[PDB]
């Protein structure tokens, strides 16, 4: 088995937010102790609380560690854009010879700026690629906080999950997100559904477009 | 103060080797027992191999035994990781990290180095494909309409992508690409521009992808 | 992989190779026995076998009631600390009411099972012989009759191979006052200590590094007797876990280096006092002025932090630089030119004085080198034995290479009119202040003498 | 009701509130075992049951056989006495033909009997096991006859019993030379020890402390081998007499006391040596240097007169007034400013000198308090654990109230120009003569320089 923890959570700059790191009765059932690493994106990872509960020289006060039973909790309070960044919690399991367990991740997300609805362009094959026995669909999304999004691609009136391939939401220059879907057809396809459509779910709310020959 | 290095790593094919080193300077090396960490893109942290500070004990993640070999050598401060048997799925960042010191065991790894990148794939040198994309004005604003091309089906990274060789600037959006399951990326530019320049403006796009001494015009017209 | 040095003018060798195995800090585990809450035996009947199984009933029922009854060279620098203090904090947690119950409910069914105490910790409890079981179901209904009856006689004997465990585990507390060291095999069989050490919260190199040397394991292991009440007897076992393992250790030898005067008592010496163990340690070291607390199990050395002392990483240059800038080296002084030898792992250092006799030997051929008067030194290889005048001494046959690093020896530099020779806790700095400070009163003090 | 206090300038901690149980005297018990001198056996017969008797036969004989040859901090203050004299002249009166025969008699009805020796005192002696009459009466003259026969193998059962107390008896004095320390249970079993102590001439306080104790009594006394004649073992059991009960005892414990310059070579020590129990007694004070001779057993102290000096009551004086003009409190210095740690009995005192970590933490919470540089206290009450660096040590989780004394460290005092570093054995007065000594040495050096010309 693994750690759990919770892949997204989001807070304002100034809330107060928890992180559970659910283990199990082979890891910290057993007594080991754990320890959490601060991951800022494309950095390298750095320590953050050792010790359960302890501070390394040179990390702020604000955050705070907690250990008990099963399970385990990361406190930050009065929270800064400085930590948006991933958190891994970390522990020791006995299973299979032993090895090194971390947590699933949490991507902590400061809320700095309002909701932002997810923009949505969607285009058709190309002419030219249709002559060429191929067919691409190109979704493209800008402009939406917090950086998560839900693709969906629906034929029709059905869904469809194979020949899909997605990008990871990136950060713009405004401080927003964008991302793109390119979804790969045969040309016999494209004739022969009536219609495509993407989908495009973000915080409870979705956009959809759709194309047509 | 104290510092971690690594090297080594790149790309290599399926089934390739690769021996990854981690040089580190700052304090008293022989003392401390030390580890591999790896990391693929957008997934947790995966314990590897761990060493002993006198080499004296060694264990291998249950994912990678008889693969991989570890290795160290206390008097160059370095830190060996042979790679066998290479595959796809090893495909992932690898970090160089020390085990602190804890009262009763299960430690903590205090310092962390820079990490290496090994990429793996079954993938050779390939020049870009790009189809047009035709514009309409749809989702936009008034009198906006966004145009583009694709570049669909390249390898490597990167790819170099200008409009009307860079005399426009103005709206411009190129967006990331997308690692395939066939082991290549794609990605497409678009630039808003006004309905009325439709019929009167041409527009074509400048790929060029330097890796392969390839550069690519596309005119985009309406349908 | 074992190497040695020596000095020769330091008078004192290095033995380098060693591996660390120090113990930093404790776990605690608690042991249960379950046992039979009888009263008096009810049957009298005049059978032989069947007296046999009431005068062994009755070691039982006194072995409890035994229990029952129980429950009311520069060392000096070390810390003091009570070894003892986190099974002792345990066991006062045992006498807490509803603790004990939880703990006989939680290995009911099964034994080795984890149990989260009232003060919030896990610490790991075995079941290890049920007596409550075999009493109570087999021969306290019996005993509860009149007239009892004892068939095959193997039941008697079953029951004294069961019960005897029981009677020396008592015996062991009764003259220890609850306080045994080592843990013996009567406390907890080897396959019971490793079902422990597999399921100890340790790394797994710990777990091997416990394993393939579970007999120091006992060494430094306390048998902490705790309570015995609601027909359970429990005693918690405080176990060493080694939190630094593998480092580079050293053991340093010492001996007096004097002067080769041939008039008795114009002799000046001088002794290097930091002989003991060193391991490294977080950038620090690790010191141990008693040798004797350390054990060595082949390279492996085992000691306790308990009788260490934390080091900067500069202390090492006493060996290769006593006079360095960084670190006063301890030393003491005397004008005690007596001849003595010590042996070090790869070899002997010899200090000879006077008109002492000091020859080594070899199993096969007898003398094979004589000793000029100072201090000397000698390898192992093909030497077995040392001799200082009639006292006699045996050398390690540890294969290694032994190395004599020669130099004046540093007696040499002293001015015998201005050597402190009354010291006996002093170093570098504070002998040559000594000196310095002594040295410049005379001076001035002659220059007034001549106007 | 326990107590502590530490006092902040002398790096020093006294836990007050224990109760005395020191031993004063011994008293003198002889054990008696009725052997059978058996020799030839005659039979020879070829049976499984026989050749058990035969082969645990051989072992009582050996054993009598291996017992016949058994027959012919300051602690450097301390007094040297032979403990085990008081057994000594009582075995060698056994050695009197008239005395051995004398418990032989004493002890013909019961198990039991006190006897006047020839020298004239009053030994309670006892017989704990009877080999002679089981051996004689129901053994020998079977072994004695041509062929002899065993029925039930339970008779093999219940001599093997019997004897089995023998062998580790012998085994035990085999190994220490007639001096065994503690008193087994093999020895003396606990039915047998308690008829001592109930028969014992002695007080009742001194009764129901030595019996709700015998574990500790057993660690304190010597079991004595003495003679094996006529038909009889005898060996002498030497206990503990505890003449001092319930006085106010205290212990004492020390640290070493620095100054915390950034130069490390610059810095001059202190450290208070008296460190260990006191016990009230007669007005005096009987002092304990080595705290490990000292056994505690719930808030009581069992210690040995043997290894006390006897203090005036003014010694106390040293913790609440160092400079105190009636008492010259014992000290040393150096210069050795090295990081260590003391657990008190409520809790622990920390020495934290140069960049050394000095922390200490709570099971539940981790690091509570980082100690700075120097001489500092903590209570055990929400504390758990202390790290002097990589040395770790636990606290004692006694309860009781600690009371932190604030002062100025003591060493601030002292002008490390003229501060003898070198003194071992060193106490106040001896020290401020020693810098008065090097005062005046600089100073007539002065005033010969201030007056030439």
């Amino acid at each position: 088995s693994v750690l759990t923890q919770p892949p997204s959570v989001s807070g304002a700059p100034g809330q107060r937010v928890t992180i559970s790191c659910t283990g199990s009765s082979s890891n910290i059932g057993a007594g080991y102790d754990v320890h959490w690493y601060q991951q800022l994106p494309g950095t390298a990872p750095k320590l953050l609380i050792y010790g359960n509960s302890n501070r390394p020289s040179g990390v702020p006060d604000r955050f705070s560690g907690s250990k008990s039973g099963t399970s385990a909790s990361l406190a930050i309070t009065g929270l800064q854009a400085e930590d948006e960044a991933d958190y891994y919690c970390q522990s020791y399991d006995s299973s299979l010879s032993g090895f090194y367990v971390f947590g699933t991740g949490t991507k902590v997300t400061v809320l700095g700026q309002p909701k932002a609805a997810p923009s949505v362009t969607l285009f058709p094959p190309s002419s030219e690629e249709l002559q060429a026995n191929k067919a691409t669909l190109v979704c493209l999304i800008s402009d939406f906080y917090p950086g998560a999004v839900t693709v969906a691609w629906k034929a029709d009136s059905s869904p469809v999950k194979a020949g899909v391939e997605t990008t990871t939401p990136s950060k713009q220059s405004n401080n927003k997100y964008a991302a793109s879907s390119y979804l790969s057809l045969t040309p016999e396809q494209w004739k022969s559904h009536r219609s495509y459509s993407c989908q495009v779910t973000h915080e409870g709310s979705t956009v959809e477009k759709t194309v047509a020959p | 103060e104290v510092q971690l290095v690594e090297s080594g790593g790149g790309l290599v094919k399926p089934g390739g080797s690769l021996r990854l080193s981690c040089a580190a300077s700052g304090f008293t090396f022989s003392s401390y027992s030390m580890n591999w960490v790896r990391q693929a893109p957008g997934k947790g942290l995966e314990w590897v191999s761990s060493i002993s500070s006198s080499s004296s004990y060694i264990y291998y993640a249950d994912s990678v035994k008889g693969r991989f070999t570890i290795s160290r050598d206390n008097a160059k401060n370095s830190l060996y990781l042979q790679m066998n048997s290479l595959r796809a799925e090893d495909t992932a960042v690898y970090y160089c990290a020390r085990l602190g010191y804890c009262s009763g065991g299960s430690c903590h790894f205090d310092y962390w180095g820079q990490g290496t990148l090994v990429t793996v794939s079954s993938a050779s040198t390939k020049g870009p494909s790009v189809f047009p994309l035709a514009p309409s004005s749809k989702s936009t604003s008034g009198g906006t309409a966004a145009l583009g091309c694709l570049v669909k089906d390249y390898f490597p990274e990167p790819v170099t992508v200008s409009w009307n060789s860079g005399a426009l600037t103005s709206g411009v959006h190129t967006f990331p690409a997308v690692l395939q399951s066939s082991g290549l990326y794609s990605l497409s530019s678009v630039v808003t521009v006004p309905s009325s320049s439709l019929g009167t403006q041409t527009y074509i796009c400048n790929v060029n992808h330097k890796p392969s001494n390839t550069k690519v015009d596309k005119k985009v017209e309406p349908k | 992989n074992i190497t040695e040095e020596f000095y020769q003018s330091t008078c004192s060798a290095v033995s380098k190779g060693y591996l660390s195995a120090l113990r930093t800090g404790w776990y605690t585990s608690v042991i249960t026995i379950e046992l039979s809450n009888i009263k008096e035996i009810k049957c009298n009947g005049t059978d032989a076998k069947v007296k046999l199984i009431k005068q062994e009933l009755d070691k039982y029922k006194n072995a409890v009631t035994e229990l029952q009854l129980l429950m009311q060279f520069l060392g000096f620098l070390l810390g003091v600390g009570s070894a003892i203090a986190s099974g002792v904090a345990v066991s006062k947690v045992l006498h807490l009411e509803g603790e004990v119950n939880k703990i006989k409910s939680a290995l009911l069914s099964t034994n080795k099972a984890v149990v989260s105490l009232s003060n919030g910790v896990s610490v790991l409890t075995s079941k290890v012989l049920d007596l409550k079981n075999y009493i109570d179901k087999q021969l306290l209904p019996i005993v509860n009759k009149q007239s009892c009856s004892i068939p095959n006689i193997e039941t008697v004997i079953e029951f004294q191979q069961k019960n005897n465990r029981l009677l020396e585990i008592t015996r062991e507390f009764s003259v220890n006052a609850g306080v045994t060291t080592p843990v013996s095999t009567y406390m907890l069989t080897n396959s019971e200590l490793l079902s422990l050490i597999n399921d100890m919260p340790i790394t797994n190199d710990q777990k091997k590094l416990m394993s393939n040397n579970v007999q120091i394991v006992r060494q430094q292991s306390y048998s902490i007797m705790s309570i015995i009440k609601e027909e359970v007897l429990a005693y918690v076992v405080q176990l060493p876990l080694y939190g630094v393992i593998d480092t580079p250790c050293w053991k340093l030898h010492t001996s007096p280096l004097c002067t080769t005067n041939t008039k008795e008592g114009s002799n000046i010496c001088l002794t290097r006092t930091d002989r003991g163990w060193y391991c490294d340690n977080a950038g620090s070291v690790s010191f141990f002025p008693q040798a004797e607390t350390c054990k060595v199990q082949s390279n492996r050395v085992f000691c306790d932090t308990m009788n260490s002392l934390t080091l900067p990483s500069e202390v090492n240059l006493c060996n290769v630089d006593i006079f360095n800038p960084k670190y006063d080296c301890k030393i003491m002084t005397s004008k005690t030119d007596v001849s003595s030898s010590v042996i070090t792992s790869l070899g002997a250092i010899v200090s000879c004085y006077g008109k002492t006799k000091c020859t080594a030997s070899n199993k096969n051929r007898g003398i094979i080198k004589t000793f000029s008067n100072g201090c000397d030194y000698v390898s192992n290889k093909g030497v077995d034995t040392v001799s200082v005048g009639n006292t006699l001494y045996y050398v390690n046959k540890q294969e290694g290479k032994s190395l004599y690093v020669k130099g004046e020896p540093i007696i040499n530099f002293y001015d015998p009119l201005v050597f402190p020779s009354d010291e006996f806790d002093a170093s570098i700095s504070q002998v040559n202040e000594k000196i310095n400070q002594s040295l410049a009163f005379i001076r001035k003090s002659d220059e007034l003498l001549s106007a």
